DNA sequence: GCAGACACTACGAGTACATA
DNA sequence: TTTTTATGTACTCGTAGTGTCTGC
């Protein structure tokens, strides 16, 4: 019942998504923003044996970081969650599970519009640029037939006319146009190759990564274009 | 503000008198209204104790934890007897430059901060 | 019939909150007016607010969203900061529900005064965001809600009826109250322990709710309990001949009988002599009563204090 | 009757643990076993203008008796970031226990904290579910009306005149006891009797004039005497009026301005019989006045004597 | 005719319009928005008006608009000091290739604690100001540094002259109408627009809102009308009976408002200062205020409610 | 006799450690002393609206005669941030020798202090196992009546 | 006298009990807190000539932070503090001893009730544990024969029913049975090893940290109970 | 094998608000 | 023709110091 380092590297990167979590026994965990704007899906190499409500996952971690990692986790009688250390002992008080939104049931997405797979590097150079260009909003959309990323600076941009990168992807061999815009801020995934799908019915839209072991889910933004 | 500046004009008093009984809890629009027309005539007029002085006063009321009564005193019976020189130097170390600027800003608590050096 | 049990709440007031927009008692007017936002499938920008507490914004918000299946994002007002607003609010307006569901923000309790920075960065907010997303606010005090902001929403003031609408919402209040009983098991033995305990807590009804509870301690609403809800602490009786008569040795050694029941008995006292004396002698037993009344608390002898009053009002009024 | 032991000071030392134990009017008591016997707390507001009326033991003793994960908080120090931070850090916490939550908030009538009151607003009914929140104050208006609709307003230090009967002779067993275990002997029982009526719904200085009284190490007729103080006959106060006189009746008043309510209490029932009929009623018109004024009066002992002046003049005697 | 934002479901804001001339304008500054975009370059403009809803933002993108300028708006009160020194000086940097005029509009940009931005975006009107303009839209005029009013042109909103007004009320009487024909709203009562643009004037947006609210049948009958002329409430029955010094409902009515007595008497202070006599506006505050004074002194609250309202009625000199 | 040699003024060179000491009247004289008798201290309000009457003095001697660990502070600087801080950090700790703690406020009947005051009603009864307080007042009213019910007012006799 | 870096270290910690210091002639510092609650004394390397009472103590680290290592310390011909540098030169006025609260009573620990001892890491993470778990209040008993340190939420947790944090520190011999509750908020000892000392008999108490340099005494809180 | 740079906190300043 | 007093609270902003993470 131990967390191996690699489990929680994906646990405080799902912090960045809801500062909570509604973890249930298995090895599936997963997590929802709390504004509707981020889902994310893994299953791990640990075990869980309860199901625990943690309120502030943030410093759930952040505590987890100060004992050692041979730390035998539990669910104490002390109802909490038990932190058996070498020496010390951690009771995190476990949280009543109504206060953490949640996603009740796994998103099952939908077939995608459009698939693309985006390289864990390209997904690197691209934050990068971000940080640099102040690249806010991007869209991913067709130019000259393959699938490409373009960013924005939706401050000085506005109206998203001038573009600020081009990350070509794959090509499209469907007959579809589509403009997909996705906010930077609901990036919350960690580097890492992804199997990027597309969907988009009327005014709906969601874009879906699929990771060698978690998957993401994030939103579209109101000025998504697409004739599907 | 606006109560304590008719508080000068004693013609004025009569609705400060009100609004200091009453007023409390009175709107602020409600305020002004009341006293529109609640103060006679106009004609805008005039306006409305010293450093080195009151230094001393709030020092000892610190010093000897006082209130400023019982320091004010202190000072008046120390100029009479037994050195409030003596005294002063007793208390040259907190004149800490927030205890100073405290009492009047503007530029007097660096001519005040060594003032009070001078005492040894 | 229809009525919502919200089952894991235990304290009545809350267990018993309205689902629907329908479920909600409101104005015919301002049901009106939700029913056809609801049929537009389409909410613009609204403030529920009213100085009475609980008449129904924050339910009617919360059942707004529900008949128009909406993603909502309820938010404590008092918590939506301005960088609240820049963030999260700013990150969901810019969303693209999945489902399609269109976006609703309910800022709870928004009056605050702190929270002005993040209400001028709200008033290009919901213009730059109108497609996707709406703001619902439910505040108290409306002026809190600077006047740009109100102008970007539909103002529905609650707690405040016309007469003809007063009526029917007490009459629904006091159909509900009696299917509350039924639902709880508190047994109607007097309907008006009901219509009083409605027409006391008007237009307050989450207080209508609790008085409910506060009073169905006995599981049963006798008529016992109509006198503790209008506390009709019986008749005065004797005072009032004592006075009619001017008895002032019995006034006197009367004052102590009504020390312990002043703010009742002053009540009490005005109530009756109003049918009991001359027209313009009421309107000076609410000049001399109502400053006894004011007075009291700060009267030294309590017992003397209402002594004074009986000397006074035998002395002025001229019973009818 | 349950000793605090630990502490040293009798009215801290003795304070009510159960409701049933809490001696309180008819009518709450019946409330509040009713609350408990459902089993959760609502939100309850406990106000009395009067301080030591048992609101704080009540609310200690509520969670109590229903077995509660109490959390009690200094109402001054409730302000928004901590009612942000603890309050709802320990009313989000799971209670695997099934012990339901109460929050329970001492002397929460504060004006400056009204912000930290408006957010409870929201925060009370999103956790409506297994938190509550009892609210104990002095001043009710200072609680903001949304929330007096939140909560069940219990008032304190109201009590009909036969709950007045039974709560003294429920408190005078009572401190018999409390003298039983701090081995104060009773004498004459009668002082244990005025102790209470002295200080009647203030239940905390009552204890506290005991410990006062008990200096002697006994309550014998002496102590009786110095609880009824004063007293006698209005003799020289009457005289003074009736010769309208100088500095006599100037420098007469603080010998009555401690006694001040019983004083008047006794001062229009003595002249009632001697200074005419037509000036009875303005007798009472100008003592009533003086009266009810005797609180926002500053100097008890000058309103006396505002009183004395103007009886010395607008009455008639004989 | 009129421009719609067919993706905007809110009225308010689907008929905004586009152009100067689809403004609803004083025909003075009217004309002088026709001749500065006539001009080509924007001048550094602040468009203010205290009362809202008069056509500041509109006219602020109507002018990005007409002269079809690379506009950037901006929230003001996201409009901090590293913002100026940020994308606002990077995007007053840039190469304009296009030609067309860089403008800044920064919205609802009078705020209480901006006034290092605010006195940097002055300073920055000295370096930029040469590629760039700044078109400003504020409530409170005042909220704006001196400095700024003093180099930025200030139209102000909102304060049209009566014949201006007549006019303006009139076009808009128009456009309720090309709402209502575009909408599928039935005007079956011409009074009723008529009415709406009369009873919240200035405010354009809040009229056009008034009119969504009043749409609720579909139809702009005469019932509608005696909704919209229906002068509302507040604490009118007091008041009422006030006037008439109707000791019966008073009685009744002091029960109403004791539940949220402080409030109401807030309330009937604002109310009886507009319908009293001056020389009552004295006995006014003194009675209430001291009312208040002894609020929760007064073991009963309702009647001493009822003592206000006996007072007030004996010592009112009404209107 | 007491002197503080290190003083220099006389009136706070000669100030009585004992309640002895104090030139008090009788019943007064004989209160204190059965108050120190006790060895523990309640909640006390001493107050006279007489100036020089002995209220400072007093408030100390009782602190003396009971052996007490004492923070006397003045009510002026007795704010209520002051109050969470320090005046907390000492009535919630136990001195190493035992003995009362108390907490002396020094004309606390000031007008501004009237929030702080209202912070002590449960600070009182939190602490009231280890440190006891003594109010030294002015004018009485000034002390809010919760206050008052936890305190022992003793007022000097004429 | 110099003022060497371990020196200034430890009147750095000083500064945070009483605001000012008063040490006269020797190698021995020691400061009290203003209510009495935490007293700390070391024996330093560094030797001081005068007797000197300084009433801001921060503030008198803070300008001595500008000379160099060679910083002269004198005294003034009148009275007050030169600093010489090796160019520049400093004035800072000295204060009487009396507005410096003086602990002054250097009196003797009694008898150790208890004795253990707590490492440098195990006080580190101690304090770490509550930075990120909001621990205000520390009790010190024993369980199972070994004695443990719990931390709680005095605010969060009335009569310290729950724990959140517990560090084992060695076995107990004696057959006694107790538990000393400190304060964390006056429990101002700087890093390193401490040897436990716990005495406390009857209704008074006190909990004595033998570092390798300095010592601190704080006091237990009153709540506390023990069979001693 | 540490620097850099973003990321985080604390604090002075200024602001607005409610009390006596 | 004038320009300021106390206490407590909550929020925003700016900057500056400190903390955690990463390079062709
Ligand atoms: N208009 C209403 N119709 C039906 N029930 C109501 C109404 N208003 C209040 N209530 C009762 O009070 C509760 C709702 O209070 P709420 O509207 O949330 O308070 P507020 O309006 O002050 O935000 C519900 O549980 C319900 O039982
Ligand atoms: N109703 C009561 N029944 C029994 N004892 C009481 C009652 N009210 C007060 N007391 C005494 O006074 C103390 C409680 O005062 P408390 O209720 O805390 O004051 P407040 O009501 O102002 O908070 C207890 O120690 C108890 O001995
Ligand atoms: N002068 C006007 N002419 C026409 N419509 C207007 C005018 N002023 C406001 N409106 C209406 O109000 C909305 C724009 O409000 P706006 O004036 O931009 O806000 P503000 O004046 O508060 O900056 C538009 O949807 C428009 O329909
Ligand atoms: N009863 C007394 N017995 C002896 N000395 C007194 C007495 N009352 C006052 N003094 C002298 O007056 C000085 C100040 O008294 P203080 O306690 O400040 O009285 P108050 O606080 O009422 O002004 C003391 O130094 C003391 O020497
Ligand atoms: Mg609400
Ligand atoms: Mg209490
Ligand atoms: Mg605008
Ligand atoms: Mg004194």
């Amino acid at each position: 019942m131990k967390l191996s380092k690699d489990t929680t590297a994906l646990l405080k990167n799902f912090a960045t998504i809801n500062s909570g979590i509604m973890l249930k026994s298995g090895q599936f965990i997963m997590t929802r923003a709390v504004n509707g704007t981020t889902y994310a899906e893994a299953n791990i190499s640990d075990v869980i044996d309860f199901d625990v409500a943690i309120y502030d996952l943030n410093g759930f971690l952040g505590i987890l970081s100060l004992v050692n990692d041979d730390a035998e986790i539990s669910q104490s009688e002390d109802g909490n969650i038990k932190i058996a250390d070498a020496r010390s002992t951690i009771f995190w008080p476990a949280a009543d599970p109504s206060t953490v939104v949640a996603p009740n049931k796994p998103i099952p997405f939908p077939v995608a519009s459009a698939v693309t797979e985006i390289k864990a590097e390209d997904l690197q150079q691209l934050l990068r640029v971000s940080r640099g260009l102040q690249i806010d909003t991007i869209a991913i959309t067709v130019k000259e037939g393959k699938i490409v990323i373009n960013g924005f600076n939706k401050v000085e941009d506005s109206a998203l006319t001038r573009v600020k990168y081009s990350l070509t992807l794959g090509d499209y061999d469907g007959e579809n146009t589509f403009n997909f815009i996705i906010n930077m801020a609901n990036m919350k995934m960690q580097p890492g190759n992804y199997k990027l799908l597309l969907w988009a019915k009327g005014k709906q839209g969601a874009a879906k990564f699929e990771g060698e072991h978690a998957n993401y889910v994030v939103a579209l933004e109101a000025d998504s274009t697409h004739d599907f | 503000m606006v109560e304590n500046a008719l508080s000068q004009f004693p013609e004025c008093m009569p609705a400060v008198y009100a609004m200091n009984l009453i007023g409390s809890g009175l709107s602020d629009e409600a305020h002004f209204n009341y006293l529109m027309a609640a103060v006679p005539r106009g004609k805008r007029y005039g306006k409305w104790e010293d450093s080195t002085e009151v230094l001393i006063i709030k020092l000892l009321a610190k010093r000897y934890q006082v209130n400023t009564n019982d320091a004010i005193n202190y000072k008046s019976i120390l100029t009479k007897n037994g050195k409030l020189p003596l005294v002063l130097k007793e208390l040259k170390g907190l004149v800490t430059d927030d205890f100073l600027k405290e009492v009047t800003k503007n530029v007097k608590e660096q001519k005040q901060l060594k003032k009070l050096a001078l005492e040894w | 019939s229809m009525i919502t049990v919200n089952e894991k709440e235990h304290i009545l007031e809350q267990k018993y909150r309205p689902s629907t927009i329908d479920e909600c008692i409101l104005p015919a007017f301002d049901k009106e007016t939700f029913k056809s936002i609801t049929s537009k499938g389409k909410i613009p920008h609204i403030i529920l607010h009213s100085p009475s507490p609980g008449t129904g914004k924050t339910t009617v918000a919360k059942a707004l969203c529900h008949d128009v299946n909406a993603d909502m994002m309820f938010v404590n007002g008092s918590d939506c900061k301005i960088d609240f607003v820049r963030g999260p609010l700013t990150n969901f307006a810019s969303a693209a529900s999945f489902d399609g569901r269109q976006k609703v923000i309910v800022i709870d309790e928004f009056c605050r005064s702190g929270l002005a920075e993040s209400q001028r960065h709200l008033r290009s907010f919901m213009e730059a965001y109108s497609s996707n997303c709406s703001i619902i606010i439910t505040a108290n005090n409306i002026d809190g809600i600077i006047k740009p902001l109100q102008s970007r929403c539909r103002v529905i003031t609650f707690g405040q009826p016309t007469d003809e609408d007063k009526i029917e919402m007490m009459k629904q209040m006091i159909r509900r109250l009696t299917e509350i009983c039924k639902h709880e098991g508190i047994a109607i033995a007097d309907m008006k322990v009901v219509a009083a305990l409605v027409k006391k807590n008007f237009p307050d009804f989450r207080k209508t709710i609790g008085e409910l509870d506060s009073y169905s301690s006995k599981g049963v609403l006798d008529a016992g309990i109509l006198s503790l809800v209008t506390n009709d602490r019986g008749a005065i009786d004797d005072v009032l001949e004592s006075l009619k008569n001017k008895d002032v040795k019995q006034l006197r050694a009367l004052a102590p009988k009504y020390a312990a029941d002043y703010s009742w008995f002053v009540g009490k006292l005005a109530e009756e002599i109003y049918s009991r004396v001359t027209p313009q002698s009421i309107i000076r037993m609410y000049e001399i009563v109502g400053e006894n009344n004011q007075y009291h608390g700060i009267a030294a002898n309590t017992e003397l204090h209402l002594a004074y009053l009986f000397i006074q009002l035998a002395c002025e009024m001229q019973w009818k």
